[PDB]
């Protein structure tokens, strides 16, 4: 279907958009050719199957992270030191690149589109965070606040000027481009094990969760800067954190112990899935029914878990 | 004239990326042997059995390509000094894995990051890997000039950067390197890959890396500017630093993306190579002595030994040196005999230690341009060099030059000396026993006779050179004291070193000595103010000599005779390096000792920390009488 023959083994990200079509990002982390590709499956159950795809293009380097831009655009965090925006056509059969800007000096590790949809923030192993204008294909701002490679950036919901960022310098930075000093460090993790993942709570402006490298998940009231609620969820680095699109969101964590876990508000534990044999890399809930949660892995499986609410 | 490398952290295909890197003008490529994002688990049972190849084939490159073109990079997720245990042991097993794959490929160099203070567990795994097989591959430690914490933008509201001067805190990355190598016991396979920041640090911080084994300089594309034409350029401050590196012949390596549409990485090198041409070629002395840089040698001992034919040849390849001698004699001749006594008073000149006779000929040219008459004795104890003299007396000198084959201390002279001329000085002036020689030869110098050179002075200066400290440390030999290499001096054109204080006079000798009682034993006690934090590795030695009046010869850098490459500086090492704080004083003590058979130097450090007395009783180094 105008797509490459096979895709790469290391499934690195999975995203659902509004209508229920599954986005997939894979990179060839091992082997002769280290590249990546982008895939769209309007049918979520045939996702690992290349031939049963809706669209599929193949990029130059690895896909370290991706995110949706609107409903027909993909923002790519590529190993080549570039952020890439690809956009489906009207038929949604071909995926064509909109731009490819090489502004980071190292691997672009994380990227997140802001609440306005017109801007996006990216973090990379060069310790720099850049603010991007997705219309004029330029960098709006060059922020260099950390002292170690940037692990995760998470755009705030409903605030087009706030976002999170965590680095291996043990810092979590609450960003607000409105303030003269736009970055604000969180004093909670003064000796805390390095943060690895960030997820704003959808309902609350000031609530977000981070995951450390020791497998501990904690949520913090940001405004108060009070004592967080913590819980040992995993045994390795917590790779990502996603909230369910419910009215009372469940917290789905995923880590390098190959296990997926879903949590509640008090961070208690409702469901594990051990179905993955390798690292789990991304989570995205189905917006069509809210008990399906699909997660990919480096074992090249997409697993449609039924979240027993 | 510049060797450069391309630092990438992204290869889709080696042969296609390396082919690209080659056409742009690069001599080698720094790349990750394993995918930088390929975190591997070695213990934890769900992920340990990850199927498939762990990395790309070695068959993708030829054998000589891996050996000469590729510099390995250790994956950024490897963190052996993590506070989490599971991350430590994974990083351990993976660091061994990546390193073992580099040795499997025969790579010439491997890049390792020094991005925090504690790399103790890092140094350890590395050391074990060094001590598993006996190999010669180098390990380039990335250390930036300025730490990532001290360069971050002051854009955090509640964590402002420290605006104060942390004199020792601005040198903190050097402490990362120094502590790492000291843990690794100064392995010759571990060198520095200095990363140059967008904004340079203080001058002392740059000076800190003088004398360190810097094999590479990392130049990120971000530090470059844009001239009026729109091409990458460098500031004068930055350019001076590069010029300094050019002197150490480091390899220059570009990292990061190029922001220029006019793209092409050759321009980044076009400017860099361009700089090499701009640096002046040569420095005159530098041209001739090339390849002798930091080359350890035992000081020559013309007395105890007989010099070869080709070391006399290199002696004569310096006209400047003889011109001073020629001039000193010249000036002296006029001084001793007036214009009316010109053709009646013939002067007895004696070249003690004629070698192959450059001094005897310079003494001839001096007499001609002075229009005074000279009788010349050419005295030489080396029987092999005497053959050159007698062939050259017969063919051309004639009966004006009398060749004497004997030791000047033994030789009975028929005539008394109007002037004696000597070339006996060594690198450390008197290390060749010129005092004792000229002393025993004063008896045939008349009471108003002039000796050339009249005096000579030895100078000393403390130096810092981790580079040079290994070379001595590598000088251990079998069937001898394992530390005897530290208790002996070396003649060596000092290059990658840092002088820690102004050279101070050490020993002085005046000829004729006269004196009721001649004693060449010497005690001299020196104190060197140090204005920088550093590590003491040894003491460089130079000498100044006054042939006659104003004319002089000198290798002391402040008064170095221009254009003279005849002598190299001497280096006195110490067994154990000594750390020195800013404002501390380096007090060193030197002794010239002697019995009836031999003369030697003893030395010790009594400054910040005491040091064992070196070469006691001459147990490790003698100068045979
Ligand atoms: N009585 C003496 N002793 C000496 C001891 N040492 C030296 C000395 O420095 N070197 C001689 C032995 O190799 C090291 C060094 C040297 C090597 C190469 C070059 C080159 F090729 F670059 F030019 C120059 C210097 C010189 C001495 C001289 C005299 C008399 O005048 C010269
Ligand atoms: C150009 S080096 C000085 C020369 O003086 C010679 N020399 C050193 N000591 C004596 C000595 N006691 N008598 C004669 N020649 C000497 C050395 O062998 C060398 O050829």
């Amino acid at each position: 279907p105008n797509a490459p023959a096979c895709m790469e083994r290391q499934l690195e990200a999975a995203r659902y958009r509004s209508d229920g079509a599954l986005l997939l990002g894979a990179s060839s982390l091992s082997g002769r050719c280290w590249a990546g590709s982008l895939w769209l499956f309007k049918d979520p159950c045939a996702a690992p199957n290349e031939g049963f795809c809706s669209a599929g293009v193949q990029t130059e380097a690895g896909v370290a992270d991706l995110t949706w831009v609107g409903e027909r655009g993909i923002l790519v965090a590529s190993d080549s030191g570039a952020v890439e925006l690809w956009e489906l056509d009207e038929n949604e059969t071909l995926i064509v690149s909109k731009f490819c800007k090489y502004e980071h000096d190292d691997i672009v590790s994380t990227v997140s589109v802001l609440s306005s949809g017109t801007q996006a923030v990216s973090g990379s192993k060069d310790i720099c965070i850049k603010v991007w204008d997705l219309a004029q294909q330029v960098v709006l701002s060059s922020y260099r606040a950390h002292a170690a490679q940037v692990t995760c950036v998470a755009a705030s919901p409903h605030k087009d000027s706030v976002f999170l960022s965590c680095s291996e310098d043990n810092r979590i930075l609450l960003w607000d481009t409105r303030c003269p000093k736009p970055a604000s460090q969180i004093g909670c993790s003064a000796p805390g094990y390095l943060p690895t993942s960030l997820a704003w709570h959808p309902q609350q402006s000031e609530v977000f969760v981070f995951g450390d490298e020791n497998g501990t998940v904690s949520l913090v009231d940001t405004k108060s800067t009070s004592c967080v609620l913590s819980s040992a969820v995993h045994s390795q680095c917590v790779t990502g954190l996603v909230f369910s699109p419910h009215s009372v969101p469940f917290l789905a964590s995923l880590s390098e112990d190959c296990s997926l876990a879903v949590l509640d508000s008090s961070l208690s534990e409702l469901f594990r899935s051990q179905a993955h044999r390798d690292f789990v890399r991304d989570a995205t809930w189905s917006p069509l029914n809210h008990s399906l949660l699909t997660t990919v892995g480096w074992d090249h499986q997409v697993v449609h878990h039924v979240v027993p609410t | 004239r510049v060797s450069s490398g391309r630092d990438l952290n992204c290869v889709p295909e080696i042969a296609d990326t390396l082919g690209a890197v080659a056409k742009q003008g690069f001599d080698f490529l720094c790349m990750p042997v394993f995918h930088p994002r390929f975190k591997r688990e070695f213990i934890q049972e769900p992920a340990k059995n990850r199927p498939g190849p762990q990395t790309r084939s070695d068959l993708l490159l030829s054998g000589r390509d891996w050996n000469t073109l590729i510099v390995g990079k250790l994956s950024p997720w490897i963190r052996p000094d993590s506070k989490v245990e599971k991350i430590r042991r994974n990083s351990e097993a993976a660091m061994l894995q990546e390193l073992n794959f580099g040795a499997y490929l025969g790579l010439p160099a491997f890049l390792l990051p020094l991005n925090q203070e504690d790399n103790t567990n890092l140094a350890r795994v590395l050391t074990n890997h060094i001590h598993t097989g006996h190999h010669s591959s180098m390990f380039w430690m990335r250390v930036p000039l300025v730490a990532p914490e001290d360069l971050r933008d002051d854009i955090i509201e509640n964590a402002p950067t420290t605006h104060t001067e942390e004199y020792s805190g601005e040198e903190k990355t050097w402490m990362w390197w120094h502590n790492f190598r000291t843990l690794c016991d100064y392995s010759k396979r571990i060198a520095v890959a200095l990363e140059i920041g967008a904004d340079l640090p203080s001058n002392h911080v740059i000076d800190r890396w003088l004398g360190e084994p810097i094999k590479a300089a990392i130049l990120p594309t971000s530090i470059f500017l844009t001239n009026k034409k729109g091409f990458p350029v460098l500031s004068k401050m930055h350019q001076r630093l590069i010029f300094r590196l050019l002197k150490l012949e480091v390899q220059f390596i570009i990292t990061g993306t190029n922001h220029h549409s006019e793209k092409e990485f050759c321009s980044y090198l076009q400017y860099l190579e361009y700089l090499s041409q701009n640096r002046p070629p040569p420095n005159a002395y530098e041209l001739f002595a090339k390849g002798y840089e930091d080359y350890l040698q035992s000081p020559l001992q013309p007395l105890m030994d007989n010099l070869e034919s080709q070391t006399y040849e290199v002696f004569e390849k310096d006209p400047i040196k003889y011109s001073q001698y020629q001039q000193a004699i010249y000036k002296c001749l006029l001084d001793r005999v007036p214009e009316e006594e010109k053709d009646t008073n013939v002067q007895v000149l004696m070249v003690l230690g004629a070698g192959r006779g450059p001094l005897v000929n310079a003494s001839l040219r001096a007499a001609k341009q002075a229009d005074r008459r000279i009788k010349l004795y050419a005295v030489e104890k080396n029987p092999n060099a005497v053959v050159t003299l007698e062939n050259w007396q017969f063919e051309e000198w004639g009966s004006q030059v009398t060749v004497v084959s004997s030791d000047m201390r033994e030789w009975v002279a028929p005539e008394k000396a109007d002037i004696i001329v000597s070339e006996l000085l060594g690198s450390f002036a008197d290390n060749e026993l010129s005092p004792e020689c000229l002393d025993g030869a004063q008896h045939f110098l008349k009471d108003d006779g002039v000796s050339i050179p009249g005096e000579y002075t030895s100078f000393l200066a403390p130096i810092s050179s981790s580079k040079l400290y290994n070379e001595v440390r590598a000088c251990r030999e079998k069937d001898r004291d394992p530390e005897a290499q530290f208790e002996m001096p070396y003649v060596v054109r000092l290059h990658n070193f840092h002088q820690l204080s102004a050279p101070q006079p050490c020993f002085t000798f005046s000829h004729p000595n006269r004196d009721p009682m001649i004693d060449n034993n010497r005690y001299c006690t020196l104190e060197f103010p140090v204005e920088v934090n550093t590590v003491l590795h040894g003491f460089a030695g130079y000498f100044e000599t006054v042939l006659y009046q104003d004319i002089t010869l000198s290798i002391r850098p402040e008064t170095h005779s221009p254009g003279m490459f005849s002598w190299f500086p001497i280096l006195f090492p110490i067994k154990q390096p000594i750390t020195v704080r800013e404002g501390q004083t380096i007090c060193v003590r030197f002794w010239r000792c002697s019995n009836s058979k031999k003369v030697w130097y003893e030395w010790a450090v009594t400054a910040p920390v005491c040091s064992a007395i070196h070469n006691p009783t001459g147990r490790s180094y003698t100068i045979g009488l």
